[PDB]
């Protein structure tokens, strides 16, 4: 199964070993047990070459997994600025949801990314988007005192 | 209760434990060579609880240096007072960490701590009345904070009736955006809660708030925060090495500060706030219970106080000490449980640190601390939910339920302090 | 002559038996190097300070003290200050490790390393006694040592010593000038315990005799010196019975007799009038009148409580100086309707009045000035429970919700415990009570 080999070739980085797997027929859109695509491995472990050549061949940038993580859930969280921004290229939804109610603005200002959430924001990142326990992203920020990221937030 | 066992670990550990010594020991007048050169004779009254004698009148710091990474003990030799540590206490493994709190309290860090135990014991043995122990790590990164708190459990094994004292440093993305930071400080609070006496809360985002807001710095570096902490941990440590009115007893400590065992964490205070290159008795004590002047991010006005002790510093007037802090326990009434009567005590001491004539060192059990515990632990439960990196951890060894259990011993320990937070007398 | 041996426990009762060991000296004549020039008999005596005093062969007079504590830095400087000279060597009894403002430390850990070693000590001076008749205990309430190893020293002299009387001069805890936060803690369970072991207690509450610093003597900030001199001054004018002649409060025998009705009610009340400032050498010297009209005001007494609140049961005067009799019978007879001093019914409604005609004595670098005549009121009054009131407060306040009780349970003492020690001082309230407060 090639579809097996491309998920471990994108989490571990190796370039050459992507090239070589879509060149005989491997499975760009191939999921995990948890619904993790190559794409998702490959922006959650920080490789941007192997994120734009998925990109480049296929890949599905809005794919979820089980738990409703897009590629820009896990980027944002991780906090892959790069990466962020090749994927909002692409097309990705900047305000999807996941199962916990999170949104990529969430997660980056939970983190403490406050570059990503800079850029979030002029893609149109919803501020009025509630989780599961009705909080924004402003919420979190007066919640955890978090005066830069409300600053941030009071564009 | 005499001597005092100085342990640090970890690149953070060994840095703040190293600006440690560098303070005291211009305070008691002791050169990086060992040789007393201080000008007043209660420099040496106590010196025996943080420093041994070596024979010709040379005090030897009674600490312990130990970290997984090789290159760390290269940057405490080639530091000023990097001369004087014995060189029989250096414990530097091969391999290090990465971060990783599992490597260094399962597989690396398992390896190392027997050569440890062997130099405490050859430490504990040459002291008169041994009291406890001292420890100063980051809860952030893999070797201070996983080793640290293995340490810690071998120490309690074999030495249970001494007192457990920590200068745990808490992360920051402000400081760090490492994104495997708060997995290893959610573990290390579980093993915190259980096996010390009593931890000094040392946050590097109110450390960052202080230099980049008050100090007006653009770009702190390690540098500037750690001369908060150095400044700090004298402050506490002021009647344990000084001649003064307190006992100066990690135990007296403990029972007047620790009211619920799982409630040990402090909250420090410390004030002037100056910088690297740069007031009265009613300004020390309301700048005291400033929010600004809070070694952690905690806002003391949003929850209230269970007990509090103030050191006090200089040469001041004793009588307006005592009225000066009788006010502002009255104006903030609010802020101090009802059901633990007299819980404020004071403390002054008449030998200052250098460059300032006076100052207040705040050490308080408040249950705002909560707020720290809750970032922490909002940041755990994002990055748990999707189970980010958490192959580097069963990888070496570790049981996922062990994420679960600590992430429910850290709420159980919020959900505490919001108890006694809500409770009344009547 | 019945001899009567005095223990020093903890920081507190070593520090106030320092201060109280040298105004004896001063009182009797005797030099720091145990010297008595005026002490014809060598060797030996029959006179009424060998009650506190024994001699050897050589003349010199050694106290019938011991000191312990469970540290010893405060015993050291009772090793290097003045009177080094005159205490018995093995009679200063030092731990290692103190026992950290627990009670449980105090009695059930650290204080049983070094029990059996106080009560060898305390066998060799009662050998040297012919009569002994009892001790004099000084100890905290707060301390972890003056309240736990008290309290096991008391059990221990009961089984040792039955017949034997045991009087106590106990700290009351005060919160200008405490120590730990759970001293109502320890105040309560070391009351507990000794209640059935305890004959009678002098309770030196710290406010009171802070208070009266500040006031009488404009001390602004008093130290534990400024204390343990006037509190010395007091302990004298209560002991001046023991070791002078006289007919009032003779032994301790009569002690409980005069003040003590009832056995669990064993708390008197006393009270020291003048204390005037050393800054006042030419002050007009009160009448016997004046300084007896001083003894029911509450300003001058060594606990905090409103007497009028309460009824006597027992009420002795200890004069000392320059006081003719007709003139306290004339005092007494005015001080008797002019008040509302209030006697409960089934107590003969009278003063007992013992005089020492020696002025008292001032130590060097004190802050009292001579005076010509003075003082002491020895009451045992139901007013008194307002302390134990005050005190049960602050212990509810923290055992409601467990507060620092792990401290406790972890020094192998149990939770139980703590129930039946606060049963006990609410049955000691109702023992007032149901005399009438
Ligand atoms: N009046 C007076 N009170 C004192 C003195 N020293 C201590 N105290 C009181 O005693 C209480 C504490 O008890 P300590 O005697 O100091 O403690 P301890 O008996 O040595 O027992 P440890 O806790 O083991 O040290 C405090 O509340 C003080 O107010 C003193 O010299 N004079
Ligand atoms: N205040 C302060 N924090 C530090 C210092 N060095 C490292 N840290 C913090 O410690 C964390 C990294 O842990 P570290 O001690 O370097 O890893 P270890 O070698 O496994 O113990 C980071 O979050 C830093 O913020 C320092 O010198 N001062
Ligand atoms: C709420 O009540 C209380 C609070 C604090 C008290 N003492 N606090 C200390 C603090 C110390 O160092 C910071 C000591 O040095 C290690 C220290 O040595 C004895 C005591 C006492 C209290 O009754
Ligand atoms: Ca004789
Ligand atoms: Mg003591």
């Amino acid at each position: 199964d090639l579809g097996k080999k491309l998920l471990e070739a994108a989490r571990a980085g190796q370039d050459d070993e992507v090239r070589i797997l879509m060149a005989n027929g491997a499975d760009v859109n191939a999921t995990d047990a948890s619904g993790l695509t190559p794409l998702h491995l490959a922006a959650t472990y920080g490789h941007l070459e192997i994120v734009e050549v998925l990109l480049k061949h296929g890949a599905d940038v809005n794919a979820i997994d089980i738990m409703g993580s897009t590629p820009l859930h896990l980027a944002a969280l991780i906090g892959h600025l790069e990466i962020v921004e090749v994927l909002l290229k692409h097309g990705a939804d900047v305000n999807a949801v996941d199962t916990w109610g999170d949104t990529p603005l969430h997660l980056a200002a939970i983190m403490g990314h406050l570059e990503i959430v800079e850029v979030l924001l002029k893609h149109g990142a919803d501020v009025n988007a509630q989780d599961k326990f009705g909080k924004t992203a402003f919420d979190i920020s007066i919640d955890n005192g978090n005066e830069d990221l409300a600053e941030i937030l009071q564009k | 209760m005499r001597e005092i066992v100085h342990i640090q670990a970890g690149q953070c550990g060994n840095q703040i434990g190293a600006k440690f010594w560098e303070v005291i020991s211009d305070e008691h007048g002791i050169d990086p060579t060992g040789s007393y050169h201080g000008d007043s004779d209660l420099q040496l009254e106590r010196i025996n609880v943080y420093y041994n004698e070596a024979t010709g009148n040379k005090y030897v710091p009674r600490a312990i240096l130990v970290d997984l990474e090789p290159g760390t003990m290269d940057s405490v030799r080639s530091g000023p007072f990097g001369q004087i540590f014995r060189p029989d206490n250096f414990v530097f493994g091969q391999s290090g960490a990465g971060n990783n709190w599992a490597k260094g309290h399962y597989t690396e860090g398992a390896e190392l701590v027997d050569s440890v135990l062997d130099v405490v014991r050859k430490e504990s043995e040459s002291c008169d009345c041994l009291q406890g122990f001292q420890l100063t790590h980051s809860l952030g990164g893999g070797t201070g904070s996983g080793m640290g708190t293995l340490l810690i459990s071998k120490i309690r094994e074999e030495y249970p009736d001494r007192i457990m004292n920590t200068f745990s440093v808490m992360p920051s993305p402000k400081v760090s955006d490492t994104v495997v930071e708060p997995y290893n400080a959610t573990l290390s609070v579980h093993q915190l809660v259980e096996n010390t006496d009593e931890t000094y809360c040392i946050d590097n985002e109110a450390l960052y708030d202080i230099c980049f807001r008050t100090l007006k710095l653009t770009t702190p570096t390690y540098g500037d925060l750690n001369h908060l902490v150095s400044a700090t941990m004298s402050g506490v440590t002021t009647c344990l090495r000084f001649p003064g009115q307190l006992n100066a007893d990690l135990r007296k400590l403990a029972v007047n500060m620790v009211p619920f065992p799982r409630l040990h964490f402090f909250m420090p205070g410390f004030a002037p706030l100056t910088s690297r290159g740069s007031l009265t008795v009613p300004e020390l004590t309301q700048q005291m219970f400033d929010s600004k002047n809070m070694m952690a991010a905690c806002d003391p006005r949003h929850g209230r106080y269970l007990t509090v002790a103030a050191i006090f510093r200089g040469r001041m007037s004793m009588k307006e000490v005592d009225e000066q802090m009788l006010n502002v326990q009255n104006k903030n009434s609010s802020y101090f449980v009802e059901w633990i009567p007299n819980n404020v005590k004071t403390a002054v001491c008449d030998i200052p640190p250098r460059g300032l004539k006076m100052s207040a060192t705040f050490i308080g059990n408040s249950t705002a601390i909560q707020e720290l515990f809750k970032r922490i632990s909002e940041q755990f439960t994002a990055m748990f939910r999707r189970k980010a990196f958490l192959h580097w951890y069963t990888g070496e060894g570790m049981d996922e339920m062990e994420f679960t259990e600590a992430e429910s011993n850290m709420n159980d320990l919020v959900s505490e302090y919001q108890q006694y937070q809500d409770a009344t007398a009547d | 002559m019945r001899e009567c041996i005095s223990i020093h426990v903890g920081q507190a009762g070593v520090q106030i038996g320092n201060a109280c060991w040298e105004l004896y000296c001063l009182e009797h004549g005797i030099q720091p190097d145990g010297q008595m020039p005026s002490d014809k008999t060598i060797g030996g005596g029959d006179d009424s300070f060998n009650t506190f005093f024994s001699e050897t062969g050589a003349g010199k007079h050694v106290p019938r003290a011991v000191f312990v504590d469970l540290e010893p830095t405060v015993i050291d400087e009772v090793r290097t200050g003045t009177y080094r000279q005159l205490f018995h060597p093995e009679q200063l009894i030092t731990g290692k490790e103190d026992a950290a403002n627990n009670y449980a430390r105090g009695h059930y850990t650290i204080g049983k390393e070094i029990i059996d070693l106080v009560l060898d000590r305390i066998r060799k001076l009662a050998d040297q006694c012919t009569g002994l008749q009892g001790f004099l205990v000084f100890h905290s309430f707060g301390g972890g040592t003056g309240s736990g190893f008290t309290s096991l020293l008391m059990e221990r002299l009961s089984v040792d010593y039955g017949k034997k009387s045991k009087l106590e001069f106990s700290i009351y805890p005060a919160p200008q000038v405490s120590t730990a936060v759970v001293e109502p803690y320890n105040s309560i369970l070391t009351t507990h315990t000794t209640l059935e072991h305890s004959d009678c207690a002098f309770m030196v509450d710290n406010e009171a005799i802070y208070d009266i610093c500040r006031r009488n003597l404009d001390i602004e900030r008093p130290t534990y010196t400024n204390l343990n001199r006037l509190i010395s001054q007091i302990v004298s004018s209560i002991t001046a019975s023991l070791r002078f002649d006289g007919a009032l409060n003779v032994d301790l025998t009569e002690f409980q007799t005069n003040l003590v009705p009832y056995p669990r009610i064993h708390f008197p009340l006393a009270t020291y009038a003048p204390v005037i400032s050393a800054e006042k050498a030419y002050h007009e010297q009160l009448s016997v009148a004046e300084i007896t009209n001083a003894c029911f005001e509450p300003a001058n007494q060594m606990v905090k409580c409103d007497p009028r609140h309460g009824k006597y049961m027992a009420c002795c005067l200890l004069y000392r100086g320059d006081v003719v009799p007709k003139d306290v019978n004339a005092a007494i007879a005015t001080i008797k309707t002019k008040r509302s001093i209030q006697f409960v019914d089934w107590c003969p409604t009278g003063f007992k009045v013992g005089i020492n005609y020696q002025p008292p004595t001032v130590v060097p670098g004190g802050d009292l000035a001579k005076v010509q005549r003075a003082v002491c009121m020895l009451s045992n009054t139901t007013a008194i429970a307002e302390a134990w009131a005050r005190l049960d407060h602050k212990f509810d306040l923290m055992y409601a919700k467990r507060a620092f009780v792990h401290w406790y349970v972890g020094e192998g003492m149990e939770e139980g415990e703590f129930s039946e020690a606060r049963e006990d001082m609410a049955a000691l309230e109702k023992d007032y009570e149901e005399v009438g407060v």
